[PDB]
């Protein structure tokens, strides 16, 4: 995942973009992953995350 | 199996010994003929079937529990849902796999074992009468009918009465 | 609980117009709706603030099933409430639930756009219901009795036999 | 601002009161509304007036 | 149990042996006399008592968990928590369970099993200066006083000096 | 061990016995000799890895699952993610436990059976030529060479050549 988390690839914050329409079994996400976008939340985010990831 | 009778110094089973488990074949001056031994038949029996009994005992009942199939994605809270019934599943399973691999083993050795202490209790009657050939027979060293090997298999055989007559012969 | 024992209750509801139906639930040849809720609307041309209450006297705890209507578009939410935005309050002694309808479309159901969305509300012994609305309240007629035991639910299109 | 090294539990409340004429005697307001947030995280709650059990 | 000496070729235990698990009783010229083995007794007692501190080491500490009873009715949380405590209850009681029988049944078996290693034991100091009778018990075919009987206890029993006069006496 | 040949009445392991895990060792008339017994090493070699096999067996494959580690206090939902978690590897870790202590038991008795079972096969080939010295040495009672010995440990020793010649020396 680089500088991009799951949810940043998904929402297509650009530094992220690279990442459009990709797939994987394992998604890795990186500790220095970063937001560079609007700022936001996420109710639920950890389902979103899980659902997406799934 | 541990004592090395079953599949061991018994070099095969007896296809023929259909009433009993564990038995006697014999050859004597009347001929031969075959009876099974019914207090290590019975022996082995009871153990297989308590224990049999106690694995078979006893179910858990239950009632109202968790849904374990689901019509939507939800995320969270299904995913434990799913996890800890995965988890239970694979840990009955487990049990169920240990459960049965120690109890064959359990049940074959202690077969074996019943073997091995039926032959024991028939050398420790002949005393010094006869001599183990090895592969599960006696060589009895005296004139033996039909009522002499029954004398035996019923756990009567009187050692003093032949000691002399086999002593003679087997020396 | 293991049974859908209901037991109506005489509650009083001054002001408004009761036993609202639909001809996307028909009872017979006519309009008609859920038996156990009652849908209340306005009366001539007003629909006062409701504020009601139900003491639980018995001893065991008490289902209640009720609410919220959700209209397609402000003619009809004013149409049937007089109040441009309504609100249904339903709360016992030691909960509470407020819920604000929200106007618009949804995808169109035998024949309806509109919503009904559903909530439940227990009171134990010695607690007391209490509901308070000023419009797009869809009222209990009473109560389910709750029961504890080993009952449950399954799905299956396993034919049953003796 | 939390600048100390360790995690800050605030505990903060919400009034529903019982009538129109208790909320804009107290608030003035006919409807409130109470917003706390952090960084990466928002509640924002709205009161609710009516009657509950005394 | 699987050895067949302990309620098996031994008739029955000792009420009287009090100070020992194993060990042996005689009769000869001098009259009769008991004594219990230490070194069996000894190997039988030190597994048991390991097998038990094996049980019964480090509990495991637990803290904060989850709730596990419940005031009001909350649906399909609160099913999962009593979900997974009841099932967490109910392999925990499995394990208890098993832990128990497998034990228990291995209790059985080594103690079995030292009866009989003591019982091998001294048939083999014997050497052919004594007859298993088959009840746990030895003919010893020479005169053989209260020094000699605890010879063959203490382990120092020397079968060349009696077998001149003990096979006279069998043969 | 259960049967007492392994450390019991053999006081002792060889060190010495490189090419086997059991065997024999003799002295007679034409010196001293090693052998391995084929048969019983194979049949507690085939058993340790019969049972090591099926202890290698077949992980389990999962794959999306839980998560295990929480950047924020949460409550409820947390405690009973952290809890299952937590049972089922106090659960597994039970059963990692036992199931070696079982089989070491295991491994260790049927081990010391197998000693026990090449010992009376032993015995019962010399019938009565030889005598158990109780020390896992049998005495044999009569002029045993080389082909002899081989003989026995080949399984194919013909008790009754020498039973004349052994008797007499036992008991004479
Ligand atoms: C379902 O059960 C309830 C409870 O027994 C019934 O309510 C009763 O109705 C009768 C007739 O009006 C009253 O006299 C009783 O006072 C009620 N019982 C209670 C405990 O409230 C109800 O009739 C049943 N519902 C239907 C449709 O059969
Ligand atoms: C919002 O748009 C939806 C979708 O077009 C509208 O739903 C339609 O309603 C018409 C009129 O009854 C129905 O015949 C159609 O079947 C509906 N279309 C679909 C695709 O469902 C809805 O009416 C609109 N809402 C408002 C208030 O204008
Ligand atoms: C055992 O068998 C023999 C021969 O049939 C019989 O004579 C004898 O009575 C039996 N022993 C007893 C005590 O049952
Ligand atoms: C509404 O009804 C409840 C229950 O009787 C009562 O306590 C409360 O005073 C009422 N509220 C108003 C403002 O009338
Ligand atoms: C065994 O007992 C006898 C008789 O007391 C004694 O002389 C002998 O030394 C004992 N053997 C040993 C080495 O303890
Ligand atoms: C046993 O050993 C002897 C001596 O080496 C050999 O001659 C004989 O063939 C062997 N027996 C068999 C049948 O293998």
């Amino acid at each position: 995942g680089i500088d991009c988390t799951l949810i940043d690839a998904l929402l297509g914050d650009p530094h992220c973009d690279v990442f459009q329409n990709e797939t994987w079994d394992l998604f890795v996400e990186r500790s220095k992953a970063f937001s560079n976008c609007y700022p936001y939340d996420v109710p639920d985010y950890a389902s979103l995350r899980s659902l997406v990831a799934s | 199996g541990l004592f090395g009778a079953i599949a061991g110094f018994i070099e095969n089973g007896w296809e023929g010994m259909i009433d009993g488990w564990y038995g006697f074949r014999h050859q004597n001056s009347e001929g031969t003929g075959q009876a099974a031994d019914l207090k290590s038949t019975q022996a082995a029996i009871d153990q297989i079937n308590g224990k049999l009994n106690r694995v078979i005992e006893k179910t858990n009942e239950k009632f109202h529990q968790i849904e374990k199939e689901f019509s939507e994605v939800e995320g969270r809270i299904q995913d434990l849902e799913k996890y800890v019934e995965d988890t239970k599943i694979d840990l009955w399973s487990y049990n169920a796999e240990l459960l049965v691999a120690l109890e064959n083993q359990h049940t074959i050795d202690l077969t074996d074992s019943e073997m091995n202490k039926l032959f024991e209790k028939t050398g420790r009657q002949l005393r010094e009468n006869a001599e183990d050939m090895g592969n599960g027979c006696f060589k009895i060293y005296h004139k033996c009918d039909n009522a002499c090997i029954e004398s035996i298999r019923n756990g009567t055989y009187d050692h003093d009465v032949y000691r002399d007559e086999a002593l003679n012969n087997r020396f | 609980s293991g049974t859908l024992e209901f037991i109506t209750e005489g509650f009083t509801w001054t002001g408004v117009t009761q036993n609202g139906g639909s001809n996307a639930c028909k009872r017979g040849p006519g309009s008609g709706f859920f038996s156990r809720l009652n849908w209340l609307t306005k009366s001539g041309s007003t629909y006062p603030v409701l504020n009601v209450t139900m003491p639980n006297n018995d001893n065991f705890d008490k289902l209640y099933i009720w609410g919220v209507h959700h209209p397609s578009t402000n003619q009809e939410q004013t149409s049937l409430y007089v109040q441009a935005s309504g609100r249904v309050t339903v709360s016992t002694r030691r909960s509470q639930q407020t819920i604000i309808p929200n106007i618009g479309s949804r995808p169109w159901v035998r024949g309806l756009s509109s919503r009904i969305s559903i909530y439940w509300t227990i009171v134990k012994p010695g607690d007391v219901l209490v509901i308070n609305s000023n419009g797009n309240l869809i009222a209990p007629r009473g109560y389910f009795k709750m029961r504890t035991g080993k009952s449950s639910i399954m799905r299956s299109d396993a034919p049953i036999d003796t």
